[PDB]
């Protein structure tokens, strides 16, 4: 019957905006994201385990 | 990256935006799902289990909302057509008439 | 000429957000009408810069608010 059926489709639009951004300007969101993983990065080396 | 390979023929450029739109999606759904559901042992007595879930859900929530999402992407968009080395491909096809 | 323009891109602009071709005319703007933001405005640069090979610079787009606009730049160059 009718069970497998797409409504109200919100996620392909957006998600082809957000390429539109990363295909115009890569450089500026590569730094970007390249800053947040060093942000995360940073604490790793002190690390103690019991 | 397999979703990338199968539309690359219409440009670079266009096969990038095209895959975001069509897996991007898939991709983040999977992930949040499965974040959140290892988030919810945060509640959990167990401090064992409740760090690792909470790693796990921390890893794929960075993981698909930043890594994935943003900087692969990206680095694909930025080498252009030295992405399918030592294959030779065309950053953007023949134009065609209007 | 402009009209082959706007034939191509109506069939890109439907591509995108789903208006069909019969309803864009050079006669009305994109964002108060179609409701077409900016994004979607690099979209449609960038696909049809790709697929017909006609580039339209960043610091340009938002010099352009009307369907007729964009074709007699396009016609321009």
């Amino acid at each position: 019957g009718k069970l497998l059926e797409p409504k109200r489709m919100a996620r392909v639009r957006g998600w082809r905006k957000v390429g539109a951004a990363i295909v115009r300007w890569p450089g500026p969101i590569l730094v970007g994201a390249v800053a947040l993983a060093l942000v995360g990065l940073l604490t790793l080396p002190g690390y103690r385990t019991n | 990256v397999a979703r990338l390979k199968e539309e690359i023929h219409a440009g670079i450029n266009t096969g990038i935006i095209r895959a975001m739109g069509g897996s991007g999606s898939v991709v983040t759904a999977a992930g949040l799902v499965f974040a959140f559901t290892m988030m919810s042992f945060a509640v959990s007595e167990l401090t064992v289990m409740a760090q690792v879930g909470t790693t796990i859900g921390m890893g794929l929530l960075f993981d698909t909302l930043i890594v994935r999402s943003f900087m692969t992407p990206s680095i694909a968009a930025l080498l252009g057509k030295w992405f399918w080395w030592p294959q030779v491909v065309r950053q953007r096809p023949i134009p065609q008439p209007w | 000429t402009q009209e082959e323009i706007i034939a191509g891109l109506a069939e890109i602009i439907e591509e995108v957000t789903g208006i069909e071709p019969s309803e864009v005319t050079p006669e009305k703007s994109f964002v108060d009408d179609l409701d077409i933001d900016s994004l979607s405005m690099v979209e449609i640069a960038v696909q049809t810069e790709d697929k017909y090979g006609v580039k339209i610079p960043d610091e340009d787009l938002a010099g352009l608010r009307t369907v007729g606009d964009v074709v007699a730049y396009i016609q321009k160059l």
